[PDB]
């Protein structure tokens, strides 16, 4: 799954 | 003579897939008379070539800045390996040599909690919306405020402080017209950190 | 030749009647060939006689430590006098001077709010209660913590933070075991700065 902040990519697993 | 400083990326770009880390390698007090500077870059040791020196930049004080810049897998940084930067210089009878890397130690993963303003502090015209970050390695973090999917800019940060455990702790506080809050919008504390899963949490606080 | 640094009083030292504040005027890379450091003081541009000089001490790099302590009145600290240290000595081309003062600008009184633990970190061994405190000038401050009027020690502080409307803040963390917060016992964080009456304050907070 991902993790977005603030519409931008952070990561995923 | 020429003095070397070597910084490091910046946590948000070495926690996040879309932005692009990078070492940076400073040579300052480089004369007009021999401005000519070699670098040689390592990474654990082995030599890497793909670094890129930034344009030459002539000082106020008859010096010239020369900068070297070398990019980085946010892997590598985060499992810790070690860059090597080396200066050489005909103003420096031996060459310069620095590093850095990651501080060193087992990661922890930051706990988030989000506290209401105070009761006392409803009489005044704004209020405190506070996250207290705590039981985080390494100190390299990142905390930023949301509201409805947009940036909330009046907030503050604490320097991490190095707790009696060895982890490190912090608070952010978000100050809001005392109506925002009255209204039930709901606001966010968003944390990026290396131990959290995806190096990504968010935690909520509203009028209860 | 030698540099000078000068240092102001504790803020606490400053805050309490019984306590002895005091200015420090530290000489370090005095030389073995020249170990001699003349202090002259002023208050205001006005000299004063009453400093004191510390024993002098080897640093084991070629160097003594020479250091004097200038007394100073709570008042005259808090009222913004300005304290001038002038240091001269054989190897220095001429006097060496520093100054220390409190930082200016109205003060303004820090607000105390404690805030108890978070619902979420309540299946933890311990919990943080926290003592929030703001809007305060100037940065001096001491903040503490005690229950049942015994100490509470197992705390840590953050340092004042510039905030935007041109005051500080900072936050205690005070860290006790679950069970003692679940009980309903009451923990107390004190606050002293020259802006409170009676520059103290002290808030509790309880389950
Ligand atoms: C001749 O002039 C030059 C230039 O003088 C400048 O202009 C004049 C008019 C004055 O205003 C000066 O103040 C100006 O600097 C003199 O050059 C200076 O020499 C200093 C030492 O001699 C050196 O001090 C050291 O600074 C370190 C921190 O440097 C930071 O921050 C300062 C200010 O806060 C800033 O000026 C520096 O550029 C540097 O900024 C960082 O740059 C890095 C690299 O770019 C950034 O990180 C990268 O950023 C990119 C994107 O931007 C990306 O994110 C990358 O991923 C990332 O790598 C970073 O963001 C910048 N930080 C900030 C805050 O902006 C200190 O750490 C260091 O301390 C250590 O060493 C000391 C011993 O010397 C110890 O006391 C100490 O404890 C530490 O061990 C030094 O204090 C200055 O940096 C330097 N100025 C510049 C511009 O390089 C020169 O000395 C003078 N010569 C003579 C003979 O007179
Ligand atoms: C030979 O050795 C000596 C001694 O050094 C020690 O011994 C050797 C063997 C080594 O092991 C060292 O590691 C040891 O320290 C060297 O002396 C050093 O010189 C430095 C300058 O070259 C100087 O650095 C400057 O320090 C300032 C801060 O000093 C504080 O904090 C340091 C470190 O945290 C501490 O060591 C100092 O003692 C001093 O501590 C404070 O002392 C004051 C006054 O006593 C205390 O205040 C008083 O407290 C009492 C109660 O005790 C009472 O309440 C009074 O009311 C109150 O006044 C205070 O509590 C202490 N504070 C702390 C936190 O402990 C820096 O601020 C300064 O930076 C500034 O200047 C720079 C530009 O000039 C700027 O870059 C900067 O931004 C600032 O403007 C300097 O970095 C060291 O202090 C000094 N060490 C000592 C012990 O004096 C010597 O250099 C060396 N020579 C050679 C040739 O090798």
């Amino acid at each position: 799954d991902c993790a977005w902040h603030l519409g931008e990519l952070v990561w995923c697993t | 003579g020429p003095s070397v400083f070597l910084f490091p990326p910046k946590p948000k770009d070495t926690l996040m897939i879309s932005r692009t880390p990078e070492v940076t390698c400073v040579v300052v007090d480089v004369s007009h008379e021999d401005p000519e500077v070699k670098f040689n870059w390592y990474v654990d040791g082995v030599e890497v070539h793909n670094a890129k020196t930034k344009p030459r930049e002539e000082q106020y004080n008859s010096t010239y800045r020369v900068v070297s810049v070398l990019t980085v897998l946010h892997q590598d940084w985060l499992n810790g390996k070690e860059y090597k930067c080396k200066v050489s210089n005909k103003a420096l009878p031996a060459p310069i040599e620095k590093t850095i890397s990651k501080a060193k130690g087992q990661p922890r993963e930051p706990q988030v909690y989000t506290l209401p303003p105070s009761r006392e502090e409803m009489t005044k015209n704004q209020v405190s919306l506070w996250c207290l970050v705590k039981g985080f390695y390494p100190s390299d973090i990142a905390v930023e405020w949301e509201s409805n999917g947009q940036p909330e800019n009046n907030y503050k940060t604490t320097p991490p402080v190095l707790d009696s455990d060895g982890s490190f702790f912090l608070y952010s506080k978000l100050t809001v017209d005392k109506s925002r809050w009255q209204q039930g919008n709901v606001f966010s504390c968003s944390v990026m950190h290396e131990a959290l899963h995806n190096h990504y949490t968010q935690k909520s606080l509203s009028l209860s």
